[PDB]
């Protein structure tokens, strides 16, 4: 099979500038008949795939003239005159040269924007799920730059590792910021042992944790 | 406008059957050439089969993995094209995606929204939704509020905020698979002088189990 390779995995960048993505082939995508086929298309967090540039340069229709592409052989390049923040998401290369068709990994485009701390909100088993048994202690890390950051929970004061559910949201399109979301699962009757529930967040944004917590007993 | 609507996803068997359709609209699709391609972690993108046009003797190509096992067809009459899959295997887990090379070219041209394809033994589970409220007063402030969906499966669930009129700060994160059931949440914040004078509701849909939740956010 053909082999395209997409050699970065993301590319940071400021809204306003230029800036551009490779790939490259293990073979020619030069048909016979004089063509190129080689594909780029987009894919917007949580969307289906989208073509943007076909047979190395011709945009498809809808597509922002901020795009355009070019190469020749086995190197490609898809370039960006003016970034927006709405242009998170993957960007992948494909030949429609020969079977199998094949894509390349894509490349990430990662928007650039100033730090912003952390909005941490921690929230305490519902009553609903204390009748039922469980008990759930949630925190939400939301809108946040850069994409890093760390999260520790503590009973009591004591770390808790094991019942820790981690979750990720893709860069906002709009305001380029990222959020977490962390569940530490304990049955009824553990959650019961203790008192202090803390959900400890460490970003660059400050050298001192951003602390929330609450205490079972009130 | 022109559109394409896959449908027949969701849970199989490991061994099973399922069979993908494709409505497609809004283009010549007798003239089209078309493909599914699916999309799975540590694989991305990848192409499955094809189906040619009646010109170009209606000839089908698969990859490798799937020859023998997937049956692509059309039905020029209804617009759509099919993938019957056989002894579904865990590796052919995720979305499906229906793609078409119209008459002129321009490669993959047009794609559907996608089907999620769930290659599992594990059992259609409903899940339990809960109400995130802050544990004290806030405060002119922003005040964020969730959802906690748990114990479900298989993906996926949908969550909107006071039916969709809250979107805008909304944040309903990846779904977390823990012991054999999914967990997500959902988070919202409103200003305070939004939440809780005015109604904050959770509205959660499973179609899988066809289970449909509402919960309202209460202060604690
Ligand atoms: C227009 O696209 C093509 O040329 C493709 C293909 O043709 C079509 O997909 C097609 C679609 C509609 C009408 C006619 C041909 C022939 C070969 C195999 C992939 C590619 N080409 C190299």
């Amino acid at each position: 099979d053909i082999v395209m390779t997409q050699a970065a995995p993301s590319v940071p960048v400021t809204p306003g500038e230029s800036v551009s993505i490779s790939c490259r082939s293990s073979k020619s995508l030069l048909h016979s008949n004089g063509y190129t086929y080689l594909h780029w298309f987009l894919q917007r967090p949580g969307q289906s795939p989208q073509l943007l540039i076909y047979r190395v340069s011709n945009l498809a229709s809808g597509v922002p003239d901020r795009f355009s592409g070019s190469g020749s052989g086995t190197a490609f390049t898809l370039r960006f005159s003016r970034v927006e923040a709405e242009d998170v998401g993957v960007y992948y290369c494909m030949q429609h040269l020969e079977y199998p068709f094949t894509f390349g990994s894509g490349t990430k485009l990662e928007i650039k924007r100033a730090d912003a701390a952390p909005t941490v909100s921690i929230f305490p088993p519902s009553s609903e799920q204390l009748t039922s048994g469980g008990a759930s202690v949630v925190c939400f890390l939301n809108n946040f730059y850069p994409q890093d950051i760390t999260v520790s929970w503590k009973i009591d004061g004591a770390e808790r590792s094991s019942g820790v559910l981690n979750s990720w949201t893709d860069q906002d399109s709009s305001d380029s910021t990222y959020s977490m979301s962390s569940t530490l699962t304990l049955t009824k009757d553990e959650y019961e042992r203790h008192s202090s529930y803390t959900c400890e967040a460490t970003h660059k944004t400050s050298t001192s944790p951003i602390t929330k917590s609450f205490n079972r007993g009130e | 406008e022109v559109t394409l609507q896959e449908s027949g996803g969701g849970l199989v068997q490991p061994g099973g059957s399922m069979k993908l359709s494709c409505a497609a609209s809004g283009f010549t699709f007798s003239d089209a050439w078309v493909d599914w391609v699916r999309q799975s972690p540590g694989k991305g993108l990848e192409w499955v089969a094809e189906i040619r046009n009646k010109a170009n003797n209606h000839a089908t190509k698969y990859t490798e993995s799937v020859k023998g096992r997937f049956t692509i067809s059309r039905d020029d009459s209804k617009s759509s094209v099919y993938l019957q899959m056989n002894s579904l295997r865990a590796e052919d887990t995720g979305i499906y995606y229906c793609t078409s090379v119209p008459q002129l070219g321009r490669g993959f041209a047009y794609w559907g929204q996608g089907t999620l394809v769930t290659v599992s033994a594990a059992s259609t589970t409903p899940p339990s939704v809960y109400p995130l409220a802050p544990g004290s007063g806030g405060a002119g402030s922003m005040v964020t509020l969730g959802c906690l969906v748990k114990g479900y499966f298989p993906e996926p669930v949908t969550v909107t905020w006071n039916s969709g009129a809250l979107s805008s700060g909304v944040h309903t994160f990846p779904a977390v698979l823990n012991g054999d059931l999914y967990t997500l949440s959902s988070s919202v914040t409103v200003p305070s002088s939004t939440w809780p004078s005015q109604t904050v509701t959770c509205n959660v849909a499973h179609p899988a189990s066809s289970t449909q939740v509402d919960k309202k956010i209460v202060p604690k």
